[PDB]
RNA sequence: AAUUUCUACUAAGUGUAGAUCGGUC
């Protein structure tokens, strides 16, 4: 009963985690819905956690082109995003938007969402 | 032409424009600096404690001249007055008299002992400075030196304390016809119980406790009244009646606790006195002190609850006193004695004009329409039903004072069940845990306790007559009068709960600015230039308020004229308003003899006097031409506005250094994005300064300027986001959605500072076309041929509705105002109140607080009202034709109406308002009905009772018997088919004249004499042809829908009688059961009503008479109900607003029989009868 | 150390409750705000932590007044409701859907919210 | 849901349509 807290604990704490993740994805959709496909900004994508708050900007698997087609996921209702135009298939249901051209990225871009439009 | 072309400038009308000033420049930079809004805030705060002390103040000087006062004529007040008067006008000379008290005692306020120095200046001075010997205090007065302009209210205020006008505010009334009556009444009382109580008890123990100087006995008589006008005179003469401390723990008893410890008779026997009221001078701030006062106040132990248990005890007893003199007062509140008691709202009044008739009235009644006026008159005057006269009122087995005990009981119950559910609130420990704002539970609770206490209050103070009554029983009312201010205190705590809760989260308190001078802006830019300080300059189409410094004031006016860039044009050529009395200083510092000798009020010395006007003055404009119209010509020239040029760098350094402050009259139409129609107040403000303005609109001295702080805070702002949708409210707007590129704040305008002018104008300064309105109008009403008339009636299914017919009584157009049409650049959108309301009232149905939603729905029954008043002035100045809204005085009730009677009245006030200047918005202002040359076309107002049958375009019509009427043949109900008896049944049968069914049509006629039926008198024709025509809705809520001769067929084919012969009423005569006459008379009172609703759903409503025309053609509103142009009324309320103006059609043709100088007095207040021939005669 | 996880345990399970509070006022009042103020469904409204995944109608605290007048709270951007008209002033925000008038409700409504639409 | 101030609003994008005075208690 010692060690069964261990991973009791670290669910509850990945269940918050993961729940701060979706709150500001809907946060994030409703402005990215919001803006006329020319001010969107560059975005990481992701399928997985992305925890914004500890986004580590080292590993090599990132990239940073322009958002595009905001759009529903209707048999569970969440959102999903398209990294380049419709005709390229890469949904992705996780972003990040990013300061910067790709191959380096600056540090967050908080806030400024709604200062783009 | 028209009527309104001869309606222009006839008199003066003084208004009062409001802007926003907000600073420019580093004009606020030089306020935070130079500390001015320090000394303005705290001069406001302490206006309270300067009020105190100049009520202190006032306090020692009445209980200075009061002391040494003996008076002379009061014996003869006092020995005259319970003569049980012999009225050959002898007690005249009694009121006459009284009218001495009242001039004598004020004469001794008025006459001597000071009085001049007390409503000026020097009262802060030099007297309160000596008087109130503290420092803090003093120098409170002291701060206040040289200010003595916010006191005028306050000393207008005072000053109408110490007069004679039997008011309940002035000193006389308070001592004479509120004291001294009290007084007498324990005089006599004092007479009744006269004896030797214990010869210790009252003059050996309390006169040795209480004074140790006189007697007892010598308080109930004359002269010595003159010692209890004082405070203390009262407090110790209540100190012997109620009780006094003894300065000790002694507490000792009064007299009337000696009534108490008699124990005579199981009944106490013997009237108990009254105490006399004080002299006149004798939280709403927090959630937790608003609750202790509900602590303190009304909980299980207080002085409430306490009166509550001993008026209920009173209530028990209510037996065993003589019902032989307990009055109740005639008023609304006798119905409802008539209606808990007795059957209906009218009982009482028939068995009282049951008395009546069996006097005043004989045999072959004659019954007309002024015999029920003076009996209506006579019941209005009596004020007196005692128990006993409504004892006699009553059938067998109905005792009134046995139902009206169980009754009380029964709300006493009721109120013993709020004390019920209301335990846990004032228990012990109760912590209010939200916002008493927002704690509904609470108030729901609080709402429910007040709201049965205060109706309690009003069931039970319906006992209180006249006073001044006959030998009315004071065993009862000695009690009955201990316990009611109390109950009026629970009053005060209601208005007090009540007007904390509806408060609206921001606020609205200000405190006015001086800027270091008590002389600021009086005028505008006279020679004095130095003590005003401030002055109005505009650039572009911005206008901007200069006020000077102190220290740099007269040299401020060395700016240079027309520069190369940058003109503010500033105001000059000040006003010298009515110069009269400035006009013979000049002269006067053969024509002298005659203006010395007053001889002017002449015509060669007139024109003597125009010569030696022109000659005797030629920096002034002057332009001269009986006396009156003469100086109605120098007032009318000497008014000329111009403006001057100067610098934009110069004032614009000025305001960088600190040596002049501007501010920027503005408001939202003076904004650079606006495009629509302005305000009005913007089109006087620009018109103020136009160049066409010969004088209509001037300004007026005394423009103040306010500053008012923020009241919300930063915490609390909340905003509709930018870019993203948010939904439409209108459900008659073709868009759904809206989606701006800024954000919109809610209470934005009341989260920072704002600088608020207040400037005076005056319009119609000097009148030219000067003449009676009302005269003329009926000239000009008689005058005219085709007149035109608006019907304007309260609605049921309807809010107004509108009827406008012309001259001959012909409907020229009829429509509902259940929604309002806007108009911007082509494009139209309604606006449904109806609707809008019933949604309002939905909410107030599920609240479980009814406080916030009926303010709501006042707030927007005024604006509804405000847009009526558009509409109304659009329709008058359309067709031309005068008003006829419905007199709201005659006193007729409805109760189903929508608009109440409060938002009505203040309908009418609009319009009264309106149209004293009345501008149409979208004109040119230099034609007629435009801003300068607006109508004038109604009196000012007066009061809310002097609205009555005329006041210039518009009538008062006394609405009587429109409703439930016929607008084509004229047939009115006048019968009475309630089921009563059986004799009246037949009697009923009697009556008519030939009750025969016609086969050919399938109808059963119903031909009727009238003459054998009771008030009739009214009606023209007297013989009706009655049918059982078309179906009608029988109410009951059950909504049982009713066909007529099916009906009929289904009656006569049962209890075994025919209905194929003629002549059938003895046949109908000749049954013995009751409920053949029960449900006949029922159908036949469902056939006489005319008026068919469901009153649920608003799927049919309509309008049937049973008595064909001249034609043979029923009338039936839904044959015109579906017209493009209908003739005739569509509906229930067209018939009522068509009949109203039909009555100033009757009124128009009055007009035309008088002659030119008999039309002032000609009697518009029509009478039934009049409007019973005028409509079922002159129709066709 | 034993009984710190008692107070720290419990407040991770509070903060993962008032995220799950969060997120479904933030889903809410978005498919709230695009009704059209008479298709809006009746509210019980509170100032609280309100669960509607254990929301338990027993208390006499509740009401079910039709709810108005989705906006933003300017400061902290938060969702803001109002319960009845404007001029009311009972600003609100905590809310859940019910069907059904005041007292005598029914159940909560869950997903029927887009239905209404 | 923006206002000199009030009422309904969103009415073509920092406003739209009417009403509106006084200083009081
Ligand atoms: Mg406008
Ligand atoms: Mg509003």
């Amino acid at each position: 009963h010692n060690d069964e807290m261990y991973l009791v604990v670290q669910a509850l704490i990945r269940a918050c985690i993961i729940k701060e993740i979706d709150l500001y994805t809907e946060q994030l959709y409703n402005i990215i819905k919001s803006l006329p496909y020319d001010k969107r900004p560059n975005v990481v994508y992701s399928d997985q956690p992305l925890d914004p708050n500890n986004l580590d900007l080292s590993e090599p698997e990132l990239w940073a082109e322009q958002v595009g087609e905001c759009m529903r996921y209707a048999h569970n209702d969440q959102p999903c995003f398209y990294i380049g135009s419709t005709k390229r298939e890469l949904r992705v249901n996780y972003i990040v938007p990013v300061i910067g051209v790709r191959d380096e990225i600056e540090r967050v871009m908080t806030l400024e969402e709604v200062r783009n439009l | 032409m028209s009527k309104l072309e001869k309606f222009t400038n006839c008199y003066s009308l003084s208004k009062t424009l409001r802007f926003k000033a907000i600073p420019v420049g580093k004009t606020q930079e030089n306020i935070d600096n130079k500390r001015l809004l320090v000394e303005d805030e705290k001069r406001a705060e302490d206006y309270k404690g300067v009020k105190k002390l100049l009520d202190r103040y006032y306090l020692s000087f009445i209980n200075d001249v009061l002391h040494s006062i003996k008076l002379k004529n009061l014996n003869n007040y006092i020995s005259l007055f319970r003569k049980k008067t012999r009225t050959e006008k002898e007690n005249k000379e009694l009121e006459n008299l009284e009218i001495n008290l009242r001039k004598e005692i004020a004469k001794a306020f008025k006459g001597n002992e000071g009085y001049k120095s007390l409503f000026k200046k020097d009262i802060i001075e030099t007297i309160l400075p000596e008087f109130l010997d503290d420092k803090d205090e003093i120098a409170l007065v002291n701060s206040f030196n040289g200010f003595t302009t916010a006191f005028t209210g306050f000393f207008d205020n005072r000053e109408n304390m110490f007069s004679e006008e039997a008011k309940s505010t002035s000193i006389a009334f308070r001592c004479i016809n509120e004291n001294l009556t009290r007084y007498i009444s324990n005089m006599d009382i004092f007479e009744k119980v006269d004896a030797i109580f214990d010869k210790h008890e009252v003059q050996e123990i309390k006169e040795k406790i209480l004074n140790s100087d006189y007697d007892v006995e010598d308080f109930f008589e004359g002269e010595f009244f003159n010692f209890v006008l004082t405070q203390e005179g009262i407090d110790v003469y209540n100190a012997i009646i109620g009780g006094f401390v003894t300065e000790s723990g002694e507490k000792i008893k009064g007299l009337n606790e000696y009534i108490n410890l008699y124990n005579q008779k199981t009944k106490q026997k013997l009237p108990k006195f009254k105490p006399l009221y004080k002299q006149v001078l004798s939280g709403y701030t927090s959630d937790e002190e608003v609750l202790e006062v509900f602590r303190n106040t009304l909980n299980k132990n207080s002085e409430i609850f306490s009166s509550i248990k001993k008026l209920e005890k009173l209530f028990k007893n209510f037996d065993e006193y003589s019902s032989a003199g307990i009055f109740v007062k005639n008023g609304p509140a006798i119905s409802t004695i008539s209606k808990d008691i007795f059957g209906e709202w009218n009982v009482i009044r028939d068995k009282w004009n049951a008395e009546y008739d069996d006097i005043h009235l004989k045999k072959k009644a004659v019954v007309t329409e002024k015999y029920e006026d003076d009996r209506r008159k006579s019941f209005k005057k009596i004020g007196s039903f005692s128990l006993e006269q409504l004892q006699e009122y009553a059938d067998a087995d109905l005792s009134v004072v046995e139902k009206l005990k169980e009754i009380i009981i029964q709300k006493v119950d009721e109120i013993y069940k709020v004390y019920g559910s209301s335990e846990k609130l004032f228990d012990a420990d109760f912590v209010l845990e939200k916002s008493l704002k927002k704690n509904d539970a609470v108030v729901a609770i609080m709402k429910d306790l007040l709201d049965s206490v205060k109706s309690f209050e009003n069931y039970i103070k319906a006992f209180f007559g006249e006073g001044k009554e006959t030998n009315r029983d004071e065993s009862f009312y000695g009690d009955f009068v201990l316990a009611y201010d109390i109950l009026l205190k629970v009053d005060h705590i209601y208005d007090a709960i009540r007007n904390y809760v509806t408060q609206k989260p921001y606020s609205k308190d200000k405190f006015k600015l001086y800027f270091q001078n008590p002389q600021f802006m009086g005028g505008w830019d006279k020679d004095k230039e130095t003590d005003y300080r401030a002055t109005i300059l505009r650039y572009g189409s911005k206008y901007y308020l200069a006020i000077m410094d102190k220290k740099y004031a007269k040299c401020l006016q060395k700016i240079d004229k027309d520069d190369v860039n940058g003109n503010y044009e500033k105001i000059n050529y000040k006003l010298l308003p009515g110069p009269n009395k400035m006009l013979p200083k000049v002269f006067f510092s053969d024509i002298q003899k005659i203006y010395k000798n007053g001889t002017f009020k002449n015509l060669n010395d007139c024109h003597k006097l125009i010569d030696f006007f022109k000659d005797s003055i030629s920096a002034y404009d002057f332009n001269f031409s009986d006396i009156a119209g003469f100086y109605r010509e120098v007032e009318e020239q000497g008014y000329k506005v111009s403006f001057e040029s100067a610098s934009k760098k110069e004032v614009d350094k000025l305001v960088e250094e600190g040596k002049l402050y501007m501010f920027q009259i503005y408001n939202k139409d003076f904004s650079d994005k606006s495009h629509g129609t302005p305000n009005l107040h913007t089109m006087y403000f620009k018109l103020l300064f136009d160049e066409n303005n010969h004088g209509q609109i001037r300004l007026s001295g005394g423009a103040e300027l306010f500053m008012r702080r923020a009241s919300l805070k930063k915490e609390e702002l909340v905003v509709h986001p930018a870019n993203s949708p948010i939904a439409n409210k209108n459900p008659d707007n073709p868009k759904k959605t809206t989606t701006l590129s800024y954000d919109v704040y809610k209470d934005k305008r009341f989260s920072e500072d704002q600088y608020e002018l207040h400037i005076p104008i005056a319009i119609n300064k000097c009148p030219k076309n000067i003449f009676k309105i009302n005269t003329e109008v009926r000239v000009l009403l008689k005058h005219d041929d085709n007149p035109y008339v608006i019907g304007i009636d309260r609605g049921e299914r309807n809010l107004l509705y509108i009827v406008v017919v012309d001259g001959k009584g012909n409907i020229v157009e009829q429509y509902s105002l259940n929604e309002i049409i806007n108009n911007f650049n082509g494009i139209r959108i309604k606006t449904d109140y109806h609707s809008l309301l019933d949604k309002k009232e939905k909410e107030r149905f599920e609240a479980r607080q009814n406080w916030t939603s009926i303010e709501n729905i006042k707030e927007l029954k005024a604006g509804y009202i405000s847009q009526v008043v558009h509409k109304i002035c659009e329709l008058v100045e359309k067709y031309d034709a005068v008003i006829a809204l419905e007199d709201l005085n005659s006193g007729f009730k409805n109760s189903r109406v929508k608009v109440e009677k409060q938002v009505y009245q203040k309908f009418e006030k609009m319009l009264i308002d309106k149209l004293n200047y009345m501008v149409d918005k979208k004109s040119n202002p230099c034609a007629t009905g435009g801003a300068l040359k607006g109508y004038q076309i109604t009196n000012k107002f007066e009061s809310f009772k002097s609205m009555s049958t005329q006041n210039g375009f518009i009538f008062y019509i006394p609405a009587w018997l429109t409703s439930k009427i016929d607008p084509s043949t004229g047939f009115v109900n006048l019968l009475k088919t309630k089921y009563t008896s059986i004799a009246d049944s037949k009697k009923f049968i009697s009556s008519f004249d030939r009750i025969m069914y016609v086969p050919e049509e399938d109808l059963f006629e119903f031909a009727l004499d009238y003459k054998n039926f009771s008030r009739t008198d009214a009606d023209y024709i007297k013989k009706w042809k009655l049918y059982s025509y078309g179906n009608r809705i029988r109410i009951f809520f059950d909504w049982e829908e009713v066909c007529l001769t099916s009906a009929y067929k289904e009656l006569f084919n049962k209890y075994g009688i025919n209905y194929q012969q003629g002549d059938i009423r003895a046949l109908l005569c000749e049954q013995s059961d009751k409920a053949f006459y029960s449900s006949f008379m029922a159908l036949m009172s469902l056939m006489l009503q005319m008026r068919n609703s469901i009153t649920g759903r608003t799927d049919v409503d309509f309008l049937i008479s049973p008595v064909k025309n001249s034609d043979g053609i029923f009338y039936d509103s839904r044959n015109y109900e579906a017209q493009e142009n209908a003739i005739l009324p569509k509906n229930a309320d067209a018939n009522g607003a068509y009949n109203i103006a039909r009555k100033v059609l009757w009124a128009i043709g009055q007009f035309k029989k008088a002659e030119d100088e008999k039309l002032d007095k000609v009697k518009i207040a029509i009478s039934n009868k009049e409007w019973l021939e005028y409509a079922q005669t002159s129709v066709k």
